């Protein structure tokens, strides 16, 4: 039913700066009652949720006085005076003013750092899987800044999407450094059909795209 | 009794309770939402005592069986049957709202107070208990009750019963639909006096109701008492602060509702012969087996009683006692 | 304060499934629970929500006719009753305290459980197959040398992901497993010194509780 | 005890918000031993509900969800439900009136017969049908200008209690025997302490 808007979904902040966080709501959020029911919630990486603030600008027990709630109607948004280490995670804003209880999506609070030039290297299939009847060819990119970045698979030659399959890490706890694997399968014959196979990596670091690549030998 | 006289309520948040039907000139309810208000009242007042050897029977109305093998629709009326059952400790008595199983017969779980409203009110069977043969369920009995309609009022609620169209004229709007009908009156037991109290007397049983003389068979006497002259709460409330800031908000009190009842029960007791003869003691026989049985298991504990042990409280020295001096006024 | 989901695992497509949650350091007969589950994806939807007492309950409409919210105020416990699920319905799900008897439900979940991963599919438990990764040649082969591990071709979720019995762990990447044709793959890499490998054994290892599995392979230079 | 059991402070009016209301235990000195407590009795209450009323605050009891249906609004907060009448003495009337009269003991309810051990007695007396107030009012100037207002007038209020007791007694004499005053001292040796 009711739909919350998160701005913005990734909010690379450095410590000690200033955050804000919007949500809005498709309707007016006040209850047939005394009160408008939205929530402020922080998730931090693997550990549940944990109420943050309660009816839009009440702290809950035990949360510092940085944070602080304030909107109302249809327009919410959440400051944090000074950011903190601990203070990094996504950030969900509720509302149980109407049913159902609706909240979306997540807001990632990350730290803000120094461009850092991703660290390729490709695999081919080993020698276990290769008698399987299957060859993966792996791409990992490593210990990058910021998050966006692109990779592109090339036999020879030409690029192929149909068979890609890419997962990525969120910000490491040391450093705040990004990675991404990308893992291209395809079949023994296939794999037996091309020489050079290249993985290629655009990133938004200078210069133009990074190549790794390597031929049957 | 042991208690202050009082006067205690009793109440629903959720009361079904329409319009006033008795002097309203304030306004008139929409049936559409939630009309129900949050109302309490006052009982009926009621001072009882029946002493048997045998669990005094009781009255109350419930939810008939089928009359046929007749298929009923969902909503009808149910048949309502008069059933007697022992009193058991506990039991509700009769408010002003009637003796009825309000749990089978108000699926509403609206039309009677908190106190009655899933429970069965009962009313001693004067009637029958005073027609039994062998009088050991009452062989003493004082009643004595009162009620007054304090408030009139209107039930929410689609009228089950047609009114007929015989009964009324319906005016210029041929549409209009006819008013609640239902109306269900708030009890009051008005002014409880010491002058019109029925207990802290001492009362001598010489000639019984029945023919059973005061004989307690299977050395056992069962004493059912209503008492409602001392219905007054307590209310006891408790700060959720460790200790209260000098500021009063409603939410920094919890309140808690506590009642309080006190008894004294005193005896004076005559020792008996029964001379074994025959047509004696065959009439024992058919009286009750298990009396010749017990000389030379038990189906009331099935039931929920107060116990109250005198095996070691008998004493032939009744001038150390109050009830004692006043039997000794006797000879 | 506890709370703490319990049951029971990752079920076929079409089938019950029932969820407690066992409640320690407050009245639990006193407030209203909640189950509110997060998706793969990772965004959180409210799934049901039961009064203090068992009476009352509601869902949103889409979980109308599958879920069943209960609660055993004596066992201080709550239950959810997952039926005829579908693979959409796969989620984390978490056990949520509301408000107490004497508010209206605020709606507002202060206290939240540590989680219990349902996930609903017709792919049956199948053992991973692991893949050493070695650099062939090398160029530039100093500072620092990268080895790899692959877990192809697993299921259900979770796998450990240690590196050497559980030393080293510096430097090491474990990547989430994405799913294509109802089937997990999974990476890690790891970096140490070049002059360091293959001079020392480096082996990843990788237990799968789910079909009762558990192998360690080493990888070599090849 | 109003004063340890509503920390309210606001339950009941001042007169007992703070203070112990003790109703006399006829019970216990009726079942006494020797009977020294009471050895006559007259109560004579009366009281009905008036007004009915609800009390704010949170419910510390829980009301069973099996006592009610809470209706559309499924998520709704059940009202107060926490009733306390505001109690009335009804009318006063010299009908009813319980002294001013002469009480004449001859036979006690206890074993003792109204004697006055260690020559004392102790007369406990409620009487509530007299509790009307005086209402004494001084001008704040020294003089009024006809005009009023309430800040120029001081308003008191002062309540007024009188009694007249009146006592018949009756020398006794008591042979002290043996078995008697053993007895005695069984009840209390300060009374022959007191005596010789």
């Amino acid at each position: 039913d009711v739909v919350m808007t998160q701005t913005p979904l990734s909010l690379p902040v450095s410590l000690g700066d200033q955050a804000s966080i919007s949500c809005r709501s498709s309707q007016s959020l006040v209850h047939s009652n005394g009160n408008t029911y939205l929530h402020w919630y922080l998730q931090k990486s693997g550990q549940s949720p944990k109420l943050l603030i309660y009816k839009v600008s009440n702290r809950f027990s035990g949360v510092p006085d940085r944070f602080s709630g304030s909107g109302s109607g249809t327009d919410f948004t959440l400051k944090i005076s000074r950011v903190e280490a601990e203070d990094l995670g996504v950030y969900f804003c509720s509302q149980s003013t109407h049913v159902p209880f609706t909240f979306g999506a997540g807001t990632k609070l990350e730290l803000k750092r120094a461009d850092a030039a991703p660290t390729v290297s490709i695999f081919p299939p080993s020698s276990e899987q290769l008698t399987s009847g299957g060859a993966s060819v792996v791409c990992f990119l490593n210990n990058f800044y910021p998050k966006d970045i692109n990779v592109k698979w090339k036999i020879d030659g030409s690029e192929r999407q149909n068979g890609v399959l890419n997962s990525w890490t969120d910000q490491d706890s040391k450093d705040s450094t990004y990675s991404m694997s990308s893992t291209l399968t395809l079949t023994k014959d296939e794999y037996e059909r091309h020489n050079s196979y290249t993985c290629e990596a655009t990133h938004k670091t200078s210069t133009s795209p990074i190549v790794k690549s390597f031929n049957r030998n | 009794r042991g208690q202050p006289l009082g006067v205690g309520l009793s109440g629903h948040p959720l009361y079904n309770k329409l319009d006033d039907t008795e002097n309203s000139h304030v306004a008139s309810a929409v049936d559409t939402k939630d009309t129900r208000d949050n109302v309490s009242v006052d009982y009926k007042q009621t001072q009882l005592c029946i002493i048997g050897c045998v669990p005094a029977i009781g009255e109350h109305w419930t939810k008939g069986t089928a009359s046929k093998p007749t298929t009923v629709v969902q909503g009808d009326c149910p048949p309502l049957e008069l059933i007697n059952t022992p009193i058991e400790d506990g039991d509700m008595v009769d408010t002003g709202y009637g003796a009825m199983d309000f749990k089978l017969l108000q699926d509403n779980k609206s039309e009677v107070p908190l106190d009655i409203c899933q429970s069965i009110c009962k009313y001693p069977d004067y009637l029958q208990m005073s027609a039994d043969a062998y009088g050991d369920s009452m062989f003493f009995c004082l009643r004595r009750e009162q009620v007054f309609a304090r408030h009139f009022w209107n039930r929410s609620g689609t009228m089950g019963d047609q009114l007929p169209e015989s009964l009324y004229i319906k005016g210029t709007d041929i549409r209009a639909n006819p008013g609640s009908y239902l109306y269900s009156p708030s009890p009051s037991g008005s002014v409880v006096t010491s002058d019109s109290q029925l207990f802290n007397k001492p009362y001598w049983l010489h000639k019984a109701q029945g023919l059973n003389n005061g004989i307690c068979w299977h050395n056992q006497l069962f004493l059912t008492v209503v008492d409602t002259t001392r219905s007054t709460n307590l209310s006891v409330c408790a700060s959720t602060t460790s200790s209260i800031p000098n500021v009063y908000t409603p939410t920094s009190f919890k309140e808690y509702a506590r009642h309080v009842e006190e008894f004294d029960l005193q005896f004076i007791f005559q020792l008996c012969k029964i001379t074994l003869t025959t047509e004696v003691m065959s009439y024992i026989h058919n009286m009750n087996t298990t009396i010749l049985e017990d000389w030379n298991q038990d189906p009331y504990d099935k039931l929920k009683f107060w116990p109250v042990d005198l095996k070691e409280r008998f004493s032939a020295d009744l001038d150390q006692f109050p009830l004692g001096r006043k039997f000794l006024l006797q000879l | 304060v506890k709370l703490v989901e319990s049951g029971g695992g990752l079920v076929k497509p079409g089938g019950s499934l029932k969820l407690s949650c066992a409640a320690s350091g407050f009245p639990f007969s006193d407030y209203t629970m909640s189950w509110i589950r997060q998706t793969p994806e990772k965004r959180l939807e409210w799934v049901a929500s039961i009064s203090s007492g068992g009476t009352y309950t509601y869902y949103p409409d889409t979980v109308k006719g599958r879920f069943t919210i209960s609660r055993d105020n004596a066992k201080n416990t709550l239950y959810l009753q997952m039926s005829s699920l579908k693979s959409e319905d796969t989620a984390m799900f978490y056990c949520t305290r509301a408000s107490p008897y004497y508010d209206y439900d605020e709606g507002y979940m202060d206290y939240w459980g540590q989680g219990t991963s349902v996930t609903v599919s017709s792919a049956k438990t199948t053992a991973p197959s692991v893949y050493p990764l070695a650099p062939v040649c090398g160029g530039t082969t100093g500072s620092s040398v990268t080895l790899g591990c692959l877990v192809k071709g697993y299921f259900p979720e979770p796998v450990t992901l240690t590196w050497n019995s559980g030393s080293l762990s510096s430097g090491v990447h474990t990547f989430p497993a994405l799913l294509q044709s109802g089937l997990y793959t999974l990476s890690s890499s790891v970096t140490v010194t070049s002059n360091t490998w293959p001079s020392q054994t480096i082996t990843c290892n990788v237990a799968h509780p789910a079909s009762s599995t558990k192998v360690d392979k080493k990888i070599v230079p090849a």
